[PDB]
């Protein structure tokens, strides 16, 4: 079952190479019952409401790029000089 | 317009790009009452967060939560980031990227963390992150030197070059304005004035920013103290208490060029300036002698500038020329380095945007911003 | 003491 | 052993990754995590920031899954070993033997060998001897020890999936866990002070 | 319409929350007769308490049922409460609150039976026990300040800084205005009048209150007093003889400055507030200077607010600005912070329920009541 | 023979050089009569100095010349003094070079003004000031070790590596055995004793004496006293009374490691411990934690060895094994050091000779004593 | 009181 909205996402660091030796390869009957009662309790429908992220409120140059930062750093004080002026 | 937040040790500074002055600087500080209220409706807060904690700092305790440049405690930095932007600045972090402030070395798990409570508890559209001595020679305007960032953390001297930081001749150095704090209460107990509390420790901070300097001879400005009621001064505590400070002006000050009056093997700040040129190549080492800059609040003491020239130049080959920059700007230096880069319109190049974070994940910060 | 606690 | 032995943080860490995996999207739906992804559920919030990923997890918990309701006391010896430094113990025990084999040499072949030397009240070596030959059959018990403990964190540390190589994660193996603990309490009292009092003010 | 209960060692004053003026202030002595009734047409009794005690104090042996603030005798205690709310205040106390007031620095047996005799014998639904002390700066509406509370047994000053109560700081002194009048009734002998009998000192009590002043410069105003007659007051005794004192009106009110005329060793009350100052932290000294409130009804001489802030100026430094607040309504500033308590809001969490003292006992009120 | 005096702020011991115990063990109270002597038959002297005061203590205002390790009264100290060598040793001190001890982080103008004194008012042909804890470790016949003294001005701890201390890592707390005084009486009112006079103060000390104790689990400790018997103790006053105190017996040494009880920011005493290693090199480290030594009588309650044991492992890392030495005469260790040290031969070129202090006057005392 | 004044 996949939520309705995009929620808060929870990285995790993954596991060291796979899942060769540890103990999440075994498919216990005490990991299914989980997924089943989580299937069923009212935990999943409150995740959309409550973590549902904020959307994203977002806001031609032969020049090197490293160049430009040295170039706006030397004459910071001519920032609202146009370049004829400069 | 972009956020420029330098948190620090001793005081944050926060403000936007292109002012040419923090607007909030407030002490970095996070107090809570150690004793139990009686006035009922009062409507107390159980934690104070900067100037409200310095203003009833006698019935707090004091605990500074970065030390040593590592942040100890990352409940109360939420806290004074909190205090920053709604309080002190009064503006919302969502329409607004947020500029953050390293420090030389710093291990990469607060890397990670800063970019993770600030991308969830604030959830800013976007963030960078640059090195506290990087900005300071950005704000002299010059990219190419030697800089001697010190303050209430611990003393960095970072020789950068073409604005990129040599890791491998990062110097550090635990000498900062905490110590001299500290070693100034030490020996004024030799004149009876014991401070010993943490809300008489900012007594002592005023007593230092205002009477201490550097004297250019040791031996001989302590022959003269001695003989001559002259250098003598009167500081009047907030009791009204007068109290007079006769040869410790020059005593605390100078800890920093002999390490050894507190104890510590390392060298002072002369010579960990001349061991640091001495790591990088020999073809830049000419243009690093001529573009030393001094940073931070601990090298504002009078007369630091001549001290440090004349002591480094002994070290220093008699070829070499030594021009030690001082500008009169150099508390915040480190802040407005941080508005010059924000303005520029080549900066919008290297955000780490909030949709850019979700698909990497906080390991992003590593290889983005660097 | 002078300035500080009472000695 | 305890911590391998324990279904109860078996099953609480089966729970979370299934609370991860369903908000995460479906280009990273992991089966598995390293113990060291505990620490990312203190610093998510919800839209008014009141409650934490843990903090709802308290509450999960004690309604649809009482089994486990306290692990705390049930993993007592974890919070006691994170005290230890395991790098430290290991440096000291292990010097001990150094020691030991090299006072062998000594005794038996080197300096202290010869008895020309000694003066004839130089009760030395009536004094080493009687003790060298006990302290050599305590000395095999302790060699024997060390390598039990290291057997058995190294079984324990390739079942959770931590790296064993790693001079970091040896050190660093039951902190993790116990800051996993001391942050789940801390929210678990956080969550009683904050609704009780809400219901008590209701009620009155 | 919670009940205001302030029980004093001399009078208590007990009304109303949320009214200006104690409705009911009458002496807190118990007395019974020494003789036998000879008249049985007259519906004798067989204790005084109240203002009926004083009307026949002639023939009753007067008994203070408190003594420097700690309750000596709890049968005599009830017989007052017992007379308060079914005949000063005509009210059951089943149904409303009641406050009560104490003393700080005070037996903790003596708290406890407060709360078991009104749960038990009255049955009030709730009670809350503050200290007096806390309770008067309410009534100055101020949040900051060192309160000076002398009342008829108990001289004590508790600090308070934005709301948040210094306990380490508060000092209590014995001496008060009862032993005043036990001392000046010892002087008046010295010029011929004779007062033993405990009926007798309630006129020696009723001397004090008009006439005794507190003089300026005690050295001074001794050599004035011994070389004319311009001091001398004349007063009337309840059987017509006429009296006259002298040099006697600013000794007796001397003993509190100079505690030495009473053969005890503890400091007078303008060293008393100075050293509980000092017990403070630098920082809040300077708010509390500024700050003195003065309180109780020993505090009433004319010319004590005056002398006061010159005995304490020449303690504190030079710089400081003493500044002794003596608002006219000061004999009452007890109770009427009480009323201000009472009214809140705020305050209705933090009452001692009958639910909560039946599950533990008497002990309850040591965890809910500073 | 060179006479050792090690003057106390509670007692002063004076003996002579290779003895195994002080010759004269007297309190250091100067007294002076209040009340006005009425006969002529006896001298009745101006003052009292000594035990000779001790005896009368109930007409005397008992003053103690020294106040937090510093000598506030230099009148009174002089009359100590005279009392020590004319009444107490019975010896000129002329003839024999004397030893003092200082605590360390004095005032420069205490240790000035010994040195004047004693070449002025006695001329003793030598002088010489140490370290009190320094002699503490010298009692234990060892030179490798940190010294916890606590007695009733001061409790410094010293980590001394070798013969001389280290002095940039010497911490010193203004909480000791007078400090705990002034608390043992403040909890006693809550039982219903009021001990308010300095006659009275001499009474509590007994009592601290006797039947305090410090509580391996302060926690655990206080549930037991909760269900009453089993732990109360009874006292017999001069007077004539019998006291009780309770939970009072282990609440007053427990302010010791829980200094927030008496208001002050400062660290207990098993952490002030910590620190003060913490500032060592870390080769030191091994040696000063295994060599811990408690001297002073604070430190000779029952179970303050046991107790302090616990909380420096939980702090220290479990590496480390703590070992604390609590010689049995641990009380006289100030003394007994301080006997050995002068009678070395080596010790024969640290003397001050006459000569010497007149030519540099009294601040001779900096440059050549430690 | 009980030990020390009156009361
Ligand atoms: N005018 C001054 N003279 C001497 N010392 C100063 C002066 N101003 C500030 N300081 C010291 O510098 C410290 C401020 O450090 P700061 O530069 O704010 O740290 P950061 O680099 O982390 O921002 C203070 O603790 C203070 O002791
Ligand atoms: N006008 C006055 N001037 C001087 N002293 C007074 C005056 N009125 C009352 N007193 C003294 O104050 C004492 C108690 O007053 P009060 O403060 O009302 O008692 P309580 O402290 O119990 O409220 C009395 O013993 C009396 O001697
Ligand atoms: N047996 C004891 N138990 C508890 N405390 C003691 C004992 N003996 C002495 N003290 C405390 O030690 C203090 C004096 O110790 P000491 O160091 O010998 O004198 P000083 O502190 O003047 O050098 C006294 O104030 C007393 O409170
Ligand atoms: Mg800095
Ligand atoms: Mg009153
Ligand atoms: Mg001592």
């Amino acid at each position: 079952r996949r939520p309705t909205r995009r929620l808060k996402q929870m990285h995790w660091e993954k596991l060291n190479s796979g899942l060769e030796f540890t103990f999440w390869t075994g498919p216990s009957d005490e990991a299914n019952k989980i997924l089943e009662t989580l299937h069923t309790s009212g935990v999943l429908d409150e995740l959309d409401e409550s973590f549902a992220m904020k959307e994203a409120k977002t806001l031609t140059d032969y020049m090197s790029s490293e160049l430009q930062k040295l170039f706006g750093i030397h004459f910071h004080k001519l920032s609202h000089k146009n370049p004829n002026e400069i | 317009a972009a956020l420029v937040v330098d948190n620090g040790s001793g005081m944050c500074k926060a403000g936007f790009a292109g002012d040419d002055a923090p607007r909030a600087v407030f002490p970095s500080i996070v107090g809570r009452p150690r004793h139990q209220g009686v006035m009922v409706g009062m409507g107390q807060k159980d934690s104070y967060v900067g100037d409200e904690a310095q203003s009833k700092r006698g019935i707090l305790t004091l605990k500074y939560p970065i030390e040593h440049g590592i942040v100890t405690n990352w409940d109360d930095m939420e806290k004074i980031w909190h205090h920053t932007f709604y309080n002190e600045l009064r503006v919302a972090p969502e329409e607004h990227p947020v500029l953050l402030t390293e420090a030389p070395l710093n291990p990469k798990a607060n890397r990670e963390k800063m970019t993770q409570i600030m991308f969830e508890t604030f959830n800013t559209p976007a963030m960078y992150v640059a090195i506290q001595a990087v900005l300071s020679l950005y704000a002299s305007g010059r990219t190419t030197g030697i800089v001697m960032d010190s303050g209430d953390g611990v003393t960095h001297t970072v020789p950068i070059y073409e604005g990129y930081a040599l890791p491998h001749a990062i110097l550090r150095l635990d000498l900062a304005g905490r110590d001299l704090t500290d070693y100034l209460m030490k020996i004024l107990t030799e004149r009876g004035y014991s401070f010993t509390t943490t809300a008489e420790r900012e007594i002592v901070r005023d007593i230092k920013e205002k009477l201490c300097y550097v004297a250019l001879d040791f031996e001989q400005e302590m022959a003269t103290a001695a003989s001559s009621s002259s250098l003598e001064k009167s500081y009047e505590l907030p009791d009204g208490q007068v109290i007079t400070i006769g040869n410790e002006r020059f005593r605390c000050p100078e800890a920093l060029f002999q390490p050894s009056f507190l104890g510590m093997e390392s060298a002072g700040i002369h010579e960990t300036t001349f061991n640091s040129i001495m790591k990088c190549d020999v073809d830049i080492r000419k243009d690093l002698y001529a573009n030393t800059v001094l940073s931070g609040g601990t090298t504002m003491y009078p007369g630091i500038a001549d001290r440090m020239q004349k002591e480094i130049t002994a070290l220093a080959p008699s070829t070499m020329k030594i021009k030690i920059i001082a500008p009169p700007e150099r508390k915040y230096s480190v802040w407005i380095g941080g508005s010059i880069l924000a303005s520029l319109s080549t900066f919008q190049q290297m955000w780490i945007s909030k949709q850019e974070y979700d698909e990497s994940g906080p390991s992003i910060v590593h290889r983005k911003c660097f | 003491w002078x300035a500080x606690c009472p000695a | 052993l305890e911590l391998r032995d324990s279904k109860v943080f078996k099953g609480l860490l089966y729970l979370i990754l299934y609370l991860g995996n369903y908000m995460n999207d479906y280009v990273r739906q992991a089966k598995g995590f390293a113990i060291g992804s505990l620490q990312r559920l203190p610093l998510i919030k919800n839209a008014n920031n009141t409650k934490s990923l843990l903090h709802i997890l308290d509450i999960t918990i004690r309604k649809h899954f009482p089994q486990f309701d306290n692990f705390s006391p049930e993993l007592s010896t974890v919070t006691e070993a994170a005290k230890l430094n395991i790098e430290a113990i290991e440096q000291e025990c292990s010097e001990l033997i150094r020691g030991c084999q090299n006072l062998q040499i000594d005794c038996d072949s080197g300096a202290l060998s010869d008895p020309t030397v000694f003066h004839p009240d130089d009760k030395i070596l009536s004094v080493i001897l009687p003790w060298l030959m006990e302290g050599t059959k305590k000395m095999d018990f302790l060699k024997e020890h060390l390598r039990t403990m290291n057997t058995t964190l190294n079984n324990a540390m390739r079942y959770f999936g931590e790296q064993p190589n790693d001079p970091n994660s040896k050190n660093l193996f039951f902190k993790r866990v116990d800051s996993f603990i001391i942050d789940y309490s801390k929210a678990r009292s956080d969550n009683l002070k904050s609704e009780e009092e809400e219901a008590s003010q209701h009620r009155r």
